[PDB]
DNA sequence: GGGAAGTGTACGCACCAAGCGTACAGATGGC
DNA sequence: GCCATCTGTACGCTTGGTGCGTACACTTCC
């Protein structure tokens, strides 16, 4: 389309000036940095225990050794990071485990 | 970075949806929360930034556009503009050195 | 009771016999079996380089070490199982990414 | 590797009570555990399982009965339900069931 | 009310991943 | 048009994970 580049970032910058102000509203999204995730035995446990599923089960569904799982629940072991990125990633979302299975 | 903001132009606001999907703008937000400077500087206008999307490579034949400026003190974004790479004219040294007086004037007053 | 269990129950099981011996068509869904995913260094570095991003931010949205992730791509250590379903999860939807940095 | 046939009723009932996400979940869960479902006692072996349950959630809850045919994989999915809105099967119904299962599994 | 898997407990052990520190070698981006 | 900056290479090293291999008990279902 016709469409002039001078003219949209004067338009622009002068509702970012006025912005800045406080004398306009413009749409905003914030986004938070990435946190430092951890997760305990129990938390782990308590994952696993939504979905109803022994522990067999919900290893072969995560790509995961079940002996390593029962060394994370029984605290033997602390899970590597992307073990509890994956596992909080199920937790928080869990539709992504069936997803995760489809790999 | 404890918090990044992003304010979108009414014009932005407009026309994101024709290039940019939603869960694509998403990861634009936090990339450019990662890297602020992502963007390089459009020369002689006074630190606005322009940033290539959706294109994993070979970017220039790729679609799209942005142009930002980020507001250091307050962590604050301003997304001007978005546009495809062949769609918009240049901007020649007079639209340049207005928009570098705008700047200047606006970092001057706080 | 709106609904008679031993009515749906018959009407079922006799479909399911008329399916067995082939004389009926029903809706049918399958399932792949879960797979040994494993991934090369060239096949990370591909990953990482379809989203146009450096490495330091790939680590950092995906709750990874950089100086592992650069282990990986480097060819120096093998990745984690998690890892590797981690990255095949972002390789195969990549919106997942921006979730994974949410959590 | 494993196939799922749902009943007529089945599939008229199914998104009432499962999402979509939710009976991919399932299929996967029954595939790696085909004896998941308790055996119904003097019915032959259908097999009857919650799933409408985070665990131990005995109150609310779906329900659906299933039968596992050893040959070929393959599950056959019979009906799908809200946990109180159905009667149960009397002793002339599970001896008829049995009947039934005996059969087929004589004509295998 | 028996039998049998079906689940969990915990310990030991060889290999090697994880996450740096550290020294270099190019490639771009800001005037 | 000569700068940090940015973005990669590679090796050594300390700490701990990992994935069993094994012995051993309760329990849920047949
Ligand atoms: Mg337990
Ligand atoms: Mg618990
Ligand atoms: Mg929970
Ligand atoms: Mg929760
Ligand atoms: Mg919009
Ligand atoms: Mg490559
Ligand atoms: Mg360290
Ligand atoms: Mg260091
Ligand atoms: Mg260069
Ligand atoms: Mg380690």
């Amino acid at each position: 389309s016709n469409r002039d580049l001078f003219a949209e970032l004067s338009s622009a910058l002068v509702e970012a000036k006025q912005h800045s102000e406080g004398k306009l509203t413009l749409k905003t999204h914030h986004v938070n940095d990435v946190g430092e995730l951890n997760i305990s035995p129990d938390e782990i446990v308590s994952i696993r225990e939504q979905f109803n599923m022994s522990r067999g089960v919900f290893a072969r569904l995560l790509h995961t050794s079940s002996r390593t799982l029962e060394n994370w629940e029984q605290g033997r072991s602390v899970p590597n990071g992307q073990a509890v990125t994956l596992l909080k990633l199920v937790q928080r979302h869990p539709e992504t485990l069936s997803h995760i299975a489809e790999l | 970075h404890m918090k990044s903001v992003f304010v979108e132009s009414t014009i932005f606001e407009k026309y994101r949806d024709e290039y940019l999907s939603d869960e694509e703008y998403r990861l634009f937000q936090a990339e450019l929360m990662l890297n602020p400077k992502l963007g390089d500087v459009i020369q002689g206008t006074g630190g606005l930034r322009k940033i290539r999307v959706a294109s994993k490579g070979k970017g220039k034949r790729g679609g799209s556009r942005i142009i930002y400026y980020f507001l250091d003190e307050k962590r604050r974004f301003y997304l001007l503009t978005i546009y495809g790479k062949n769609e918009m004219s240049d901007l020649n040294a007079n639209q340049r050195k207005q928009l570098m007086a705008f700047m200047e004037a606006w970092r001057n007053e706080q």
